């Protein structure tokens, strides 16, 4: 629902590359493969972590908080 | 060491089914009995037989 | 008096009375918590039908119905045989009255607790020497009113008269007799503290329903509830009927909140005379400060000048 | 006595035993128990 | 991994592979059987219960 | 004659509620089922 | 058989009543007193027998 911290297979930290992955797609107009290779994800185990991730936390954040401070 | 046979390798979509072992492991040495037949009850949630 | 036939689970080694006894339900044992000795093993943790021996008594009856292969001739004779029984005539009429209780409550969309309370109130007040000459509809109406009052959900006399066609005098006398015999049965049986459930006024419980009949918002309803609560302090209107107090509080808070509902519409909806509502508003205009919620006018949602003068 | 939060308006309320379970601000009859004040420990595995 | 078994990576499991949330909701109501036979949501004590 | 007593709305209400709560369709079983919410495709 | 099954014993004139172990009274929440179906049938048999006795 949010980007995993580490790649499942090898353990490379991919959780810090998610926000820069979206920038490479929306304002640099790169295709997904070049955006993955630019971030340093050269193993397809790491590439499937970012490429196949679904950001379901954005849908969860549209609901109003139950306990609002 | 290298394996003599090369391995088919790659990503595949896998689904986690709702059958866990922890929801299915069951044992009973002695427990409650039925009111009618006085035999062990049915169901692991009731410590059954 | 009578045979004992009582089993006590006491540890024969600790000899402590009362014993610390653990019922290990998962292992099916009854053990002593001090030494661990088991007392009774193979304990019992569907197949029949639920039957509470408090609403319909200890009556066990089964009806005859059509099966997979059933002739029509045999069913009718058995139904007539079951109907022609003389020993359950009292049971038959009390079940008929319970069916009428369910029919009247279901025609009012009353909750199930009202049905249960009315049924047990009818059962407790049934077959009373002091209650023999009253009409069945009066018993019906008073049982429904008692069931409404007991569940903190009380309706008014006009509601029950709107459903059940009963004269006011006989309904009031029936209610008084059933309240007396209910207090007598409570004293004879389990004593129940009233804690304002048989209250005559109960004007806090009429405000939300009467506001719903007018389609008012919530804050008007709570302002009317506060106004009706503070109307008890006013000695000039303390003798008024709680319907009239609730209606004049609702109308005062309608004028306070600028809700476009006239006095004629309030009088038509809740069957209160428009002159009565106008007189209640006139007599409550002098006490505007106490009736209106101070935090509402502090937050500025309403102001006291919105109320028209007399 | 015990703290609750209304389900839709998210207003903190204090309810006793005799109080009917109902929001005092927006009137929603669904109330959530407040999260406990004691600190709860989680293994990070 | 014989006869439909599979070998999962434990290190992958440690990083969240197929880790799931499980929610279970318990419903309970206090029902009024009659006048004195009513249920109450309370913390029971061993002295009087 | 009271119209509130003439029309028992509980007949319609309880009939629809019973035939939708249970699978029974009458007075055919399994017509109404609890909706599966294991996955979205389910 | 002369000793174990006579045809005259095929007609029921003294109905045996099974003990409550045969027909236990279940509890739905340990406050209801729901009885077995055999208890209900025996109650109906007793009601019919009393009705026939009173009619005769
Ligand atoms: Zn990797
Ligand atoms: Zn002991
Ligand atoms: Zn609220």
């Amino acid at each position: 629902m949010i980007v995993p911290v580490r790649c499942f297979s090898c353990g490379k930290v991919v959780g810090d590359k998610w926000e820069s992955y979206l920038n490479l797609l929306q304002e640099d107009e790169l295709d997904e493969g070049t955006a993955l290779s630019r971030l340093g994800l050269k193993r397809y185990c790491c590439r499937r972590m970012i490429l196949t991730h679904v950001d379901l936390i954005e849908k969860f954040l549209r609901y109003n908080p139950l306990e609002k401070r | 060491k290298k394996l003599m046979a090369q391995i088919f390798f790659g990503p595949t979509y896998y689904q986690r089914l709702r059958h866990m072992v922890d929801d299915k492991i069951h044992a009973r040495a002695r427990g409650p009995m039925q009111v009618l037949t006085r035999q062990p009850v049915e169901g692991r949630s009731r410590d059954g037989g | 008096r009578g045979p004992n036939l009582n089993i006590v689970l006491t540890c024969p080694e600790c000899k402590v009375y009362p014993p610390k006894i653990v019922e290990r339900f998962s292992e099916g044992d009854v053990v002593c918590a001090l030494c661990g000795l088991v007392l009774s093993d193979k304990l019992v943790d569907r197949v029949g039908e639920a039957s509470n021996p408090l609403l319909d008594g200890n009556n066990l009856s089964t009806r005859i119905g059509k099966g997979e292969t059933t002739d029509m001739r045999f069913t009718k004779e058995l139904n007539k045989a079951q109907g022609k029984n003389v020993m359950d005539k009292k049971d038959n009429e009390v079940q008929a009255a319970f069916a009428k209780i369910t029919m009247l409550c279901d025609a009012a969309e009353l909750p199930k607790i009202v049905k249960d309370c009315a049924k047990e109130a009818y059962k407790l007040c049934h077959d009373e020497k002091t209650l023999k000459g009253k009409s069945m509809e009066s018993i019906m109406a008073a049982s429904i009113l008692i069931g409404c009052r007991r569940a903190e959900v009380a309706r008014t006399f006009k509601e029950i008269q709107s459903l059940i066609h009963v004269k006011t005098k006989e309904f009031g006398k029936t209610l008084n007799i059933m309240k007396n015999i209910l207090r007598g049965k409570s004293e004879d049986g389990f004593l129940k503290i009233d804690t304002d459930n048989m209250s005559g006024a109960q004007n806090l419980t009429y405000i939300p329903r009467f506001c719903s009949h007018l389609g008012l918002p919530m804050q008007v309803t709570t302002s009317a509830e506060y106004t009706a609560k503070k109307c008890k302090e006013i000695k000039e209107i303390a003798g008024k009927s709680p319907i009239t107090i609730a209606v004049v509080s609702i109308y005062l808070n309608i004028l306070l909140f600028q809700i476009p509902i006239t006095a004629a519409k309030v009088g038509q909806t809740l069957q209160v005379t428009e002159g009565t509502i106008k007189s209640g508003y006139k007599i409550l205009y002098e006490h505007r400060d106490k009736l209106v919620d101070p935090q509402l006018i502090a937050n500025g949602v309403v102001s006291l000048d919105n109320l028209p003068g007399v | 006595t015990l703290k609750y939060i209304c389900a839709e308006c998210s207003s903190k309320l204090s309810l006793s035993r005799t109080d009917a379970v109902r929001c005092k601000d927006c009137g929603h009859r669904i109330l959530l128990k407040a999260r406990t004040k004691r600190l709860v420990q989680f293994e990070a595995r | 991994n014989q006869e439909d078994s599979m070998i999962m990576n434990q290190s992958s499991i440690d990083r969240g592979l197929f880790r799931s949330l499980f929610f279970r909701s318990y419903m309970d109501q206090e029902k009024k059987y009659g006048m004195s036979i009513t249920e109450t949501f309370e913390k029971p004590q061993r002295t009087n219960t | 004659f009271n119209m509130k007593l003439a029309i028992n709305a509980k007949t319609i209400t309880s009939g629809l509620k019973y035939a939708l709560a249970t699978g029974n369709w009458g007075e055919r079983a399994g017509v109404s089922q609890v909706l599966n919410r294991y996955t979205y495709s389910s | 058989n002369e000793v174990f099954s006579r045809p005259e014993w095929m007609i029921l004139t003294c109905l045996p009543v099974p003990p409550p172990p045969v027909r236990p009274s279940i509890s739905f929440n340990e406050s209801q007193r729901g009885e077995d179906d055999l208890t209900f049938k025996l109650a109906d048999i007793l009601k019919a027998n009393i009705s026939l006795e009173t009619l005769e």
